[PDB]
């Protein structure tokens, strides 16, 4: 045999209900909701990085060399 | 014999998910176009091509010559 | 028999004997979320699964039904 | 996992001071891990036999000092583990 | 060379002789009549006191800059620690010699090498308009300055620095430096 | 070749990454022949990572005679290696060499 | 260093086929020694010299006893003298 | 301080207000008492260090031993060194790795 | 476990250290052509973090001591795969 | 104006809104804490924005702002890719400080949110201005406000430690003013685009050296310098605590890439084995003495100072991952760090009234999801993969190693003993028997705002040691330009 689930969430008993404190408008619709709005942002930023700038020019002097065939014949 | 709701858990976490997949399919730029109106306007908005190397050199020269001023009084024969 | 335990305590894992009434019907929705993402991950592999070696027309491979770089390979060598 | 059938078998007992004739009691499980000690111990023909064996031959194959010594050093380990199986 | 036993005398009596004024000062304080004797019957204790640490100070100082012949400002720190040494043994108490030589020959030492300014500080007698443009304005200095007082590794290494480095280990463990040629070809 | 695109066009160094013959005085040059001595820096290790990328694929390609026919990228690999790194404008800015 | 022919081919016929002699005959002993004779295990753990080579070997070489006592003893004893001292 | 000895040692059969910990509730504690109780390095109590250490080292002796038999009695090898064609030279990684055996010293 | 991942650690630095990275094909393509001495560097660091894991004769003592839990756990992990590690 | 001046006014017109509602309407405690709460949030608002136009590779200050009113003493704020993390850092964490302490401040509510709140805008105009004698300004005005929090809503010892802090950071300080001001003789000013071009002579780099990291290893702290931190750190609230191990702490981290690495660059160089032997000294000792504590606070307090000296290491590498594992670490350490002190200051001390490990055993049998995240952050201060706190730990070794063999290996030897406490403090508290037979009276588990605060840290520590590039980006660039040496065949090009 086995037992239903159980236990009080929160510490709130089956009887009652959570009660807000307070903290909790400004957390989820405040610190968590800029958290994921600046999330979908940042996927909309543009490459800033030093990487992606240099892999550009890297990639160039390569194909001037026996590496990386590039699109090109020039 | 009690029944057991989902639960929103289980809604935060399969919703994540899916708005993770719903989003990142339409953040690509296309196959090989220009990058979609919102990419350009976060460029639009952080363009700053040279407005930082105008104001930077702008106070280093004021403060450069602040000092030398400083250094003229207080190395001022007595 | 059976470990008493408090009735207060709330598990994620259950806690100490938790069958919940409903366990095949939430057993049924999170098999289908296992399988939904799991789908997810094989067609994102398919796409980037990369190889350097063709298998073999006659060689059982059943990669060779969803995965890409080895897909458009048995369409390009089929053109003579 | 058959030792682990024993245990379960017995209440949860896993000294050997507490066992013996359990064989009438645990034909499967005697079975089964009878097999698993002749592979443990490289009887010939069975799966452990091929892989273990070999390393010994190895051992000596390399026709080295410390190949021969290891041999040696292995062959005693393979007679307590026949003691232990 | 200067004579260390002559000098300890005269530190002993300049030091010492400031004992005396305190004894005498600490016996007119005193609120029981005891006799104009007794600056020397129970604050003697003052000014001996005041005079041994002046000719421990002032021997030990002279005394190490005869072993050494230079005049720097070690030579206060040594004469500091034995100043500060000899006022623990007043006390009695092995923490006390140690914790006195560390505050007298530590105080001594910063005076010195700072060159404490109450005699007065040195003059520059030179434009101290230039001397600080000089500072400010040197942005630039020969490699040479930085590689013979940093040393030439740890990141640096300036052009050149591998073929140095072929002899240097060449003379040190004699093995010619010939890395592979990594590629089957050429 | 590949074209620069826009993105390799605002970041590009105007000037030769070099001190020699700069004002320190004038605050944009001197910036500029910092990135410019960055970005040259960069690159040469961006180029170490695109080598190994091919001599990763030539390993995985040939399997038993990759010691044999993956050659031309471990030296060109090598060769970045011990060359490219990451050392800054901080040494030469304050030292001038023949 | 390949030694997978010569393992094949220089090992003497008896190298090869020593540890099934060696399990064999080392298994007969232990069920000889143990419902047949069974004796000679009971005088060996109350031989004097048996006992410690018993309890050396059933306490795991003593590494356990001494890896506590010199070095989480130690690291613990180290710790002690930092807080305190 | 109370004598500092390990709660391992303790009667786990006897009347304790924390029979886990075997502790009384008003029982005096020593100053190391969170390295004394029961979770804690066990204190193994079969032999003295001293002995310890001995017997160890005969099984050190013994194992040298077996060294020093096989040193003096174990055979040459059987086979030459097998040749290879060009020493494996191009196709073990040329010049500037290590190539295989080919017409040198044995 | 954590001692072989100190050692196991420090030869990962090692082996970014002389190449610059730690793929394995990087790694194993340029093997032949590196230091002699670093290669022994790295490979005694690989060697006591194996050590460890495996439970050879040194880093030994936490695998007899993992049979506290329950008997499917030593199948699992303390006989056939995490040791294989 | 500058998105930097918005960073610094938006806390004053909290503490202004605070101290003003009670004339505006016995107005209810509770509304300031939601006035101060909804201003930090704003604060993280403009931070992210910041962050959002930031330009990862731009080596000239962003988001500046002209003054052309010169005086004595000016206020330059400027954020480069170095700056950039420990301030959204700063912003991150207050807002879990506030939420934290919500129902333990029963007094003095006003006095405990303002000083925050300052303490805010202090902590932020740290890595915000421009100039080296600002940065001073900033780094020591943080003493008055943090000396009386402690003394106001502190525990017992709360006097001795409200004493040591700020008589440690005092006296530190002035070693490095004197340094701050002989600069200032030489150069004529302290703003960054003119000092750093200057290159001292190297006895005066020397004694400059001294003085400075007299200051920042009493700060960092290290070892033999931390009593201090013990004292404060424990006896601190819970949401002064956090500053305190997450920010304060971190001010000397980022001192060093002001003012130690881009002005002195032979001293660093030459004095490194000065610096590793007191880093490696501080791991050992920081790590056996946190085995041996038995207050739970004080056992993670100290722990700080155990990966405060890898880091410390990792910014005297001379490499740009060391530099980089450096930040990693002390912006990793931030997170973990701060949960800890809510799982122990916060949910065991709010419970008990007692902070000694004595009293604890096995609440998991109780507490179930107290177990779940104490047991992730103390695998975060063990260093386990899939928390940036092991990319930070991983990269700042590295580079230790590689700039010092024997010292990096000798600090490598936290990979052993921080996992040595992190999991004896877990299995003395959350295992190890039953339940602990001292409580007479059975515990809740965690509530909703100690569930939030908790699952928040760990969700930091874990995106971004999943993917760090998330910080490493931005923070390449500008690496770029503290690192000292040259390569014989890529300088002096022609
Ligand atoms: C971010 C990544 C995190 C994961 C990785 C990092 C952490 C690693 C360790 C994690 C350990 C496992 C988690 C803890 C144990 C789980 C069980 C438990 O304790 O449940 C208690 C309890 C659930 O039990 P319940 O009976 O449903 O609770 C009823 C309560 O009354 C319900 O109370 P409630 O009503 O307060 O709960 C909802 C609450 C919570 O607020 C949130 O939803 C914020 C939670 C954080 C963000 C989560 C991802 C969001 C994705 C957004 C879309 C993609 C971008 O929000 C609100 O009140 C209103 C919503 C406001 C949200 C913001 C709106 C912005 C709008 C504009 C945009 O936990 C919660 O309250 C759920 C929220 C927190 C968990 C989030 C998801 C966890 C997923 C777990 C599985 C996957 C783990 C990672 C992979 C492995
Ligand atoms: C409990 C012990 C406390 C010890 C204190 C020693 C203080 C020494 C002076 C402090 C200091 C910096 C102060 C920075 C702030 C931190 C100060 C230290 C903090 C605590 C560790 C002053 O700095 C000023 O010094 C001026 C010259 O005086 C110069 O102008 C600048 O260097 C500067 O303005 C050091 O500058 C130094 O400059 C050098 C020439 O570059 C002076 O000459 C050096 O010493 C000569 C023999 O003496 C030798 O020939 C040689 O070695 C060298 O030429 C030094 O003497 C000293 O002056
Ligand atoms: C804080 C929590 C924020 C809540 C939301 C983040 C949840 C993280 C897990 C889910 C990640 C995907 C979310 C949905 C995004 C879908 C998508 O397409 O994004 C693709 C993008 C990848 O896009 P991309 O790689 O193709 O190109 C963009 C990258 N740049 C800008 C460099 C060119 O990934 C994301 O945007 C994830 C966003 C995560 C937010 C950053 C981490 C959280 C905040 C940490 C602050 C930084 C450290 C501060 C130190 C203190
Ligand atoms: C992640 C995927 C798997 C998550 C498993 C979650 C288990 C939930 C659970 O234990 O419930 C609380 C359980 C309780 O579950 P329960 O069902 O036994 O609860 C009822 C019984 N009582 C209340 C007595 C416990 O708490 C604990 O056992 C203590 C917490 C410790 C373990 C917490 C999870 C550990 C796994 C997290 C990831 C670790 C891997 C990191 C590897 C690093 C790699 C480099
Ligand atoms: C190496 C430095 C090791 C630092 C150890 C720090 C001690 C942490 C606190 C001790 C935890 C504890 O009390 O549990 C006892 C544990 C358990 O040890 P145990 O031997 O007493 O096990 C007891 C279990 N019974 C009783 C069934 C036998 O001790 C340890 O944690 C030892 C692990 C340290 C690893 C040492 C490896 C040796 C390296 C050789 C090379
Ligand atoms: C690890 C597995 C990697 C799989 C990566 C992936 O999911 O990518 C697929 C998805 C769409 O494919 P796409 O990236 O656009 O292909 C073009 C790439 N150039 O790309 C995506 O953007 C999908 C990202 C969303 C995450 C999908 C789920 C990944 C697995 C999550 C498991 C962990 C959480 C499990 C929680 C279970 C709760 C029920
Ligand atoms: C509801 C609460 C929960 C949600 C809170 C908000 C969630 C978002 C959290 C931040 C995450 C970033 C996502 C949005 C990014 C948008 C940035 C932006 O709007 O650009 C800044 C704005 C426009 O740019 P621009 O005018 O060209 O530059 C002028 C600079 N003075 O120029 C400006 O600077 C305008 C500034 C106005 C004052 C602020
Ligand atoms: C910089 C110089 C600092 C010098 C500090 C001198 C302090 C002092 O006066 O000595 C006292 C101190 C402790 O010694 P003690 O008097 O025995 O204290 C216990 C008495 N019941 O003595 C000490 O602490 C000295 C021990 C350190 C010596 C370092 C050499
Ligand atoms: C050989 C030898 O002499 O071993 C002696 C040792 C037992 O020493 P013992 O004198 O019997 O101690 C009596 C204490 N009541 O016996 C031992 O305990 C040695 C333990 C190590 C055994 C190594 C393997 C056996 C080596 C001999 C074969
Ligand atoms: C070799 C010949 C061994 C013959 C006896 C072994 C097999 C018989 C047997 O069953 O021994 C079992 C006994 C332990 O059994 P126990 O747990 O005490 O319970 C009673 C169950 N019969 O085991 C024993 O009583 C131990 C007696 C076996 C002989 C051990 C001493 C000889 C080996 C010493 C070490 C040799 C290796 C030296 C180092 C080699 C490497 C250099
Ligand atoms: C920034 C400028 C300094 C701001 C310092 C506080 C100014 C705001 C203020 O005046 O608060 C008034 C408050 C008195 O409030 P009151 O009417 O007495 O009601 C509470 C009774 N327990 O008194 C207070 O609560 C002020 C206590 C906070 C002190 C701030 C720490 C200053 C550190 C220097």
């Amino acid at each position: 045999q086995y037992d239903p689930p159980t236990g009080w969430l929160w510490g709130v008993r089956p009887g009652e209900k959570y009660q807000n404190e307070g903290w909790e408008g400004p957390f989820f619709y405040g610190f968590w909701g800029s958290l994921i709005v600046f999330a979908i942002a940042y996927a909309y930023k543009p490459d800033t990085s030093i990487q992606t700038w240099a892999l550009e020019e890297a990639r160039r002097r390569l194909e001037a060399e026996g590496i990386l065939e590039d699109p090109n014949p020039t | 014999n009690v029944e057991e709701p989902l639960g929103a858990a289980f809604y935060i976490a399969v919703g994540g998910i899916a708005s993770s997949f719903v989003i990142y399919n339409i953040s690509r730029p296309g196959p090989n176009g220009e990058p979609s109106s919102l990419h350009k306007w976060f460029s639009k908005i952080s363009d700053y091509k040279d407005e930082w190397e105008t104001r930077n050199t702008l106070m280093a020269a004021a403060l450069e010559q602040a000092a030398h001023d400083k250094h003229l009084l207080l190395t001022a024969e007595r | 028999p059976k470990i008493p335990y408090p009735k207060h305590v709330w598990s994620p894992a259950g806690g100490w004997y938790a069958q919940p009434a409903n366990w095949k019907q939430n057993t049924a929705i999170f098999g289908l979320v296992i399988f939904g993402i799991t789908a997810m991950v094989w067609k994102y592999s398919a796409e980037h699964e990369v190889r350097h070696k063709m298998p073999e027309p006659d060689r059982f491979y059943p990669s060779r039904y969803w995965v890409k770089q080895i897909k458009d390979y048995e369409r390009a060598q089929k053109e003579k | 996992l058959g030792a682990g059938s024993v245990i379960h078998a017995v209440a949860d007992n896993q000294d050997f001071r507490k066992f013996g004739g359990l064989i009438s009691y645990l034909p499967l499980t005697y079975s089964v891990m009878l097999i698993a000690s002749l592979s443990l111990v490289a009887f010939p023909f069975m799966t452990g036999f091929y892989s273990k064996d070999f390393i010994l031959e190895s051992a000596y194959g390399q026709f080295s000092f410390s190949g021969v010594a290891v041999y040696i050093i292995a062959t005693i380990g393979a007679i307590f583990t026949t003691l232990y199986s | 060379p200067k004579d260390a036993v002559h000098l300890g005398l005269k530190g002993a009596a300049v030091v010492g002789g400031i004992g005396l004024l305190f004894a005498a000062v600490r016996t007119s304080l005193a609120r029981k009549n005891v006799g104009p004797w007794a600056i020397f019957t129970r604050n003697g204790k003052l000014a001996a006191t005041f005079a041994a640490v002046g000719g421990a100070y002032d021997f030990t100082r002279a005394a190490a800059a005869n072993l050494r012949e230079k005049e720097d400002w070690v030579n206060n720190g040594i004469g500091g620690l034995f100043a500060g040494a000899t006022m623990g043994l007043t006390t009695g108490r092995i923490p006390r010699v140690l914790g006195f030589a560390a505050l007298t020959g530590v105080v001594l030492a910063t005076a010195e090498y700072a060159g404490s300014g109450l005699r007065g500080v040195f003059k520059r007698d030179v434009d101290e308009y230039e001397r600080k443009e000089f500072l400010r304005k040197n942005r630039r200095r020969p490699i040479e300055e930085t590689l013979a007082e940093i040393g030439e590794g740890r990141g640096i290494k300036p052009p050149g620095y591998y073929e140095r480095r072929a002899q240097r280990l060449k003379e040190k463990y004699g093995v010619d430096i010939n890395p592979v040629c990594a590629d089957p070809d050429q | 070749p590949t074209p620069e695109s826009e993105a390799f066009l605002a970041k590009k160094p105007q000037v030769p990454p070099t001190f020699d013959g700069v004002d320190y005085e004038d605050n944009k040059r001197l910036k500029q022949a910092q990135d410019a001595i960055i970005r040259e820096q960069w690159v040469q290790v961006m180029m170490g990572r695109l080598v190994r990328e091919e001599l990763s694929k030539c390993y995985y390609r040939e399997g038993v005679n990759h010691l044999e026919k993956c050659g031309k990228l471990r030296e060109r690999y090598l060769q970045l290696l011990a060359n490219a790194k990451v050392k800054g404008y901080l040494f030469e800015q304050q030292n001038y060499w023949s | 260093h390949e030694i997978m022919i010569d393992t094949e081919f220089a090992v003497p016929v008896l190298f090869k086929l020593l540890p099934f002699i060696f399990t064999i005959s080392f298994s007969v002993i232990a069920l000889t020694l143990s419902e047949l004779l069974s004796e000679l295990v009971i005088y060996f753990k109350f031989s004097r010299f048996g006992y410690n080579i018993f309890g050396f070997f059933n306490q795991r070489f003593l590494i356990e006893f001494f890896y506590n006592k010199y070095i989480t003893n130690l690291i613990l004893n180290l710790g002690g003298q930092i807080t305190k001292i | 301080n109370p004598p500092r000895i390990k709660r391992q040692f303790r009667d786990p059969h006897a009347d304790w207000w924390d029979k886990q910990e075997r502790r009384n509730f008003g029982e005096p504690v020593h100053e190391d008492h969170d390295i004394l109780g029961m979770f804690s390095p066990y204190e193994y109590t079969w032999i003295t260090p001293g002995k310890g250490l001995f017997q160890i080292g005969l099984f050190i002796a013994s194992f040298l031993g077996l060294c020093y038999v096989v040193k003096l009695t174990y055979p040459d090898r059987v086979s030459y060194p097998r040749e290879f064609e060009g020493g494996l030279e191009r196709e073990l990684g040329g010049a500037g790795a290590v190539r295989a055996f080919l017409c040198l010293d044995d | 476990n954590r001692v072989g991942d100190c050692f196991l650690t420090v030869g990962m630095f090692a082996i970014l250290w002389s190449l610059g990275n730690l793929d394995y094909a990087t790694v194993f393509s340029l093997a032949p052509y590196i230091n002699s001495n670093v290669v022994i560097i790295i490979g005694i660091c690989l060697l006591i973090g194996a050590m460890a894991k495996s439970s050879q004769v040194g880093l030994h003592v936490w695998l007899p001591m993992a049979m506290e839990g329950p008997t499917p756990v030593s199948a699992l992990i303390h006989a056939a795969t995490m040791v294989t590690a | 104006m500058s998105l930097l001046y918005v960073l610094l006014i938006i806390p004053i017109i909290g503490i202004f809104l605070i101290s003003t509602i009670d004339s505006f309407y016995f107005f209810n405690v509770s509304y300031y804490k939601k006035i101060a709460l909804i201003t930090t949030i704003l604060n993280l608002i403009v931070s992210l924005i910041i962050y959002i136009l930031f330009d990862f590779s731009n080596n000239q200050f962003q988001f500046i702002q002209e003054n052309l009113d010169l005086s004595f003493y000016d206020i330059y704020l400027g954020v480069d890719g170095v700056s950039i993390y420990f301030v959204l850092l700063t912003t991150i964490i207050m807002p879990i400080a506030l939420v934290s302490n919500w129902n333990s401040i029963t007094n003095n509510i006003k006095s405990y949110l303002i000083i925050m709140l300052l303490l805010e805008t202090l902590l932020l105009a740290v890595f915000l201005v421009l100039d080296v004698l600002l940065f001073y300004i900033f780094f020591e005005s943080i003493l008055p406000p943090l000396f009386i929090l402690i003394g106001l809503f502190g525990s017992s010892n709360k006097v001795r430690a409200s004493f040591y802090i700020f008589l440690y950071t005092l006296l530190g300080s002035l070693f490095l003013l004197l340094s701050i001001l002989t600069m200032s003789s030489i150069v004529g000013t302290t703003y960054f685009d003119v000092l750093l071009k200057s290159s001292f002579e190297y006895t005066t780099q020397l004694f400059l050296f001294f003085g400075i990291f007299i200051a920042f290893a009493v700060k960092t702290p290290v070892w033999g310098l931390n009593s201090w931190l013990l004292r404060a750190h424990v006896e601190s609230p819970l949401g002064g605590s956090i500053v305190l191990a997450a920010i304060v702490l971190k001010l000397s981290l980022y001192g060093v890439f002001r003012l130690i690495l881009p002005i002195l660059p032979q001293a660093s160089l030459n004095l490194t084995y000065i610096v590793y032997a007191i880093g490696a000294i501080t791991v050992l000792y920081a790590s056996f003495s946190t085995l041996r504590t038995v207050d739970v606070k004080e056992l993670i307090a100290y722990s700080s100072v155990a990966h405060a000296a890898i880091y410390l290491m990792g910014v005297f590498s001379n490499t740009i991952q060391g530099l980089e594992g450096a930040i990693l670490l002390g912006l990793a350490h931030g997170f973990v760090s701060s949960g800890l002190f809510i799982c122990a200051g916060g949910i065991l001390y709010d419970r008990t009234g007692t902070r000694l490990i004595y009293f604890f055993r096995g609440l998991t049998q109780i507490m179930p999801l107290f177990s779940l995240f104490f047991f992730i952050l103390c695998l975060g201060n063990a260093g386990t993969p899939l928390t940036l706190n092991f990319v930070g730990e991983f990269m700042s070794l590295y580079g230790t190693l590689e700039r010092l063999p024997i010292a990096g290996m000798l600090a490598s030897t936290s990979i052993i003993f921080s996992a040595a406490y992190s999991i004896y403090m877990y299995n003395r508290i959350a295992f190890g028997g039953s339940v602990s037979l001292y409580f007479i009276d059975c515990f809740r588990d965690l509530t909703k705002r100690e569930f939030f605060i908790l699952f928040t840290l760990v969700s930091f520590t874990v995106i971004l040691g999943i993917y760090p590039s998330f910080v490493l980006d931005g923070l390449h660039y500008n690496i770029s330009s503290v690192v000292y040496g040259i390569e014989p065949n890529a300088s002096y090009l022609t």
